């Protein structure tokens, strides 16, 4: 009752491995979450046979 | 009937000329106004030397039709 909390657990005592499927997951919760139409649009791109042109 | 079938016939072969400039140039124009990049452009410079070519022919085509639908024996 003295601290701000829901339950006992308060989370690892070691911080996450990095990881590729962690970082997407965490990036899909987070759109999810939200909910903006208009993330990914992109208005111009430089012409270019490449797709992504200097990235 | 017949001069309805007949006026009917001439005003088409008239008017494919017309047609062959002003249609498909204005879908030429449409390419044009949403086309931006170097490749898709040198593509389709040989689609407008062809709509050239195309209208030559529906020229041609006209001239005989009309050279058929305009003579007359006496
Ligand atoms: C007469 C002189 C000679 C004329 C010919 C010269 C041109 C030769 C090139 C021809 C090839 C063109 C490609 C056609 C395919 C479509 C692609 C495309 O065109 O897009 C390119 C570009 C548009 O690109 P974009 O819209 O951004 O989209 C995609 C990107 O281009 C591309 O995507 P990206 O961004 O991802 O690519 C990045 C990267 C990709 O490339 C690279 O990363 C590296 C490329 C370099 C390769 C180096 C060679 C490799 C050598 C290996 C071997 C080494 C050892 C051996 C050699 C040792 C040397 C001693 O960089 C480049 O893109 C390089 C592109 C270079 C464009 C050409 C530059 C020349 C402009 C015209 C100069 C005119 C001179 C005066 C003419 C005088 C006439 C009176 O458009 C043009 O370049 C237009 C070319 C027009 C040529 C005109 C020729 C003259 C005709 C005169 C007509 C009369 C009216 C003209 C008005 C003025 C009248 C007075
Ligand atoms: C029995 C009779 C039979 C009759 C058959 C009739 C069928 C053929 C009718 C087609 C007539 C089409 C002509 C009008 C379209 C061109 C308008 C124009 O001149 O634009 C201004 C042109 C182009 O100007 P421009 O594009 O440089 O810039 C100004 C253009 N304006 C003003 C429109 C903005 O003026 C010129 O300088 C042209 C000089 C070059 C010569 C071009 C003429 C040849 C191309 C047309 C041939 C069509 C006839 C083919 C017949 C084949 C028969 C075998």
């Amino acid at each position: 009752h003295l601290y701000n909390v829901d339950s006992t657990d308060l989370g690892s005592a070691v911080a996450p491995v990095r990881s590729k499927e962690q970082l997407d997951r965490v990036a899909d919760s987070l759109k999810a979450d939200l909910n903006l139409p208009g993330y990914g649009h992109i208005p111009y791109k430089w012409e270019s046979l490449r797709p992504n042109p200097g990235a | 009937r017949f001069y309805f079938m007949y006026m009917a016939r001439t005003t088409f072969q008239a008017v494919r000329p017309l047609l062959a400039f002003s249609v498909f140039g204005e879908v030429m124009k449409l390419v044009l106004a949403t086309m931006s990049s170097g490749l898709f452009s040198f593509l389709f410079s040989f689609v407008l030397a062809f709509e050239v070519f195309y209208f030559f022919l529906q020229c041609y085509i006209s001239y005989t039709f009309l050279t058929m639908f305009f003579t007359v024996l006496f």
